[PDB]
């Protein structure tokens, strides 16, 4: 655990070490990468049905006539998970009053589209980002500790002066 | 006896009383003609913390002819083949009898950290350094890790 | 030995061992990382999971009134099929789930014209939002990471 613990240690002991370590790791990672396909997993659905409802606000929002419906609308479309819980009830209530079965408006929904697709765009782009960022990270950090090992290694200066 | 034998003598008080840093060579007790060695390798290099043992094999034309030097450690470099022959110019090509055993491991280090793959004798080595320098490194660092048994 | 000395056998050996431990250390410092960054992952798939149930639920309720609202037996059957609670049908009927929200929820060529807007709309909100909570975990990853790093530098730094 110490250099100085190391020298105690023995040298087949340490080869047994390193191999606990690279199977114990092996593991851990297989279970990482269960994880994270999980994640991915929930997270894309997630995605999907907040996706449904606040492009669903919207519409109800445009056809409400009650300042407060309107607010609700927007609320929602703000989509926090919290939030959508809470307005579900009168969200419905609010649906099942205007369920019942022109030019300027198309115009702003591509105006939407065209600002998500703008917002996409970006959020990939910050996303590749940010794994560029985890993989430098790892690699800087383990570089100091490398570098702090090797500047307390004393047979490494008196191997070399 | 001979003037060869001590030459070789040269060299070994040449390493005792200014060993280069990181590596080591003595002779058998009986045989001043045969050498042990071991090159560690240097910092900041793939090869970082090695410990490669070399064998050298003289005879009597030395200083005028150099020794024969192998690798003993299991080794992965593009100037090494499989059998621990180094394809170093200093040794094939540029050699002086004033090079000495201290000299030849310095060298050999020197190359452990400046690979020249215009010369390759391990293929493989030359590629990897190339193509796929992260599978070129966990390569050698595999072999750096055998090298401390 | 002193270093006017060549280099013994005991030194050998002991050059190696602490160059084992160096070798250990690095493979425990980055396999306690990856401990970390596994813990964050649980700890999200807890969260994002419980929000998807809640969410699910939410749709469930709308499938349950626009079902009510249909006239062809088809919208019905994708009706009571999304009020089932299943997460994968919701995913492949979203289109048509959209499609049937836009045309009950609301009191010529136009209509239909719209209808094709918002469902796009809906799909770019999805690749939006998956995005955007993708985004969220890797910053949360970094930020763990830079904390646990940070940790092992500092108690270096204070071992002076």
């Amino acid at each position: 655990l110490t250099q100085s613990d190391v020298i105690a240690f023995q040298k087949e002991a340490l080869f047994r070490c390193i191999n606990r370590r690279r199977v114990d790791f092996e593991a851990l990672r297989k279970q990482y990468e269960l994880s994270r396909r999980e994640c991915i997993d929930v997270s894309r659905k997630l995605a999907n049905i907040m996706a449904l409802i606040v492009t669903l606000a919207r519409f109800i929002e445009t056809f409400c006539t009650d300042a407060n419906e309107k607010q609700l609308c927007r609320e929602i479309a703000q989509g926090d998970e919290t939030l959508i819980v809470q307005r579900s009830d009168s969200f419905m209530k609010l649906l099942t009053k205007y369920g019942k079965p022109a030019s300027d408006h198309i115009q702003e929904l591509t105006t939407e589209l065209k600002n998500l697709r703008k917002s996409k765009e970006e959020l990939f782009y910050e996303n590749s980002q940010l794994t560029e960022e985890i993989s430098a990270l790892k690699e800087y950090y383990t570089n100091i500790i490398r570098k702090y090992d090797r500047d307390e290694s004393f047979t490494i200066k008196r191997v070399f002066k | 006896s001979t003037p060869a034998r001590r030459r070789l003598m040269r060299d070994f008080k040449r390493m005792k009383e200014d060993a280069p840093p990181g590596v080591s060579a003595s002779p058998l007790p009986d045989n001043v003609m045969v050498w042990n060695a071991m090159i560690i390798g240097p910092a900041d290099t793939p090869y970082e913390d090695g410990t490669f043992r070399l064998l050298l094999e003289f005879d009597e034309e030395y200083p005028n002819k150099p020794p024969h030097v192998k690798f003993l450690s299991e080794m992965f470099h593009p100037n090494v083949y499989a059998n621990g022959e180094i394809c170093l110019d200093i040794l094939q090509n540029r050699w002086t009898p004033t090079y000495d055993v201290a000299s030849i491991l310095t060298s050999i280090q020197s190359l452990f950290n400046d690979p020249n793959p215009a010369s390759p004798a391990n293929v493989e080595a030359a590629t990897l350094f190339k193509d796929h320098k992260s599978q070129y490194v966990k390569r050698v660092k595999e072999t750096v890790e055998k090298s401390w048994e």
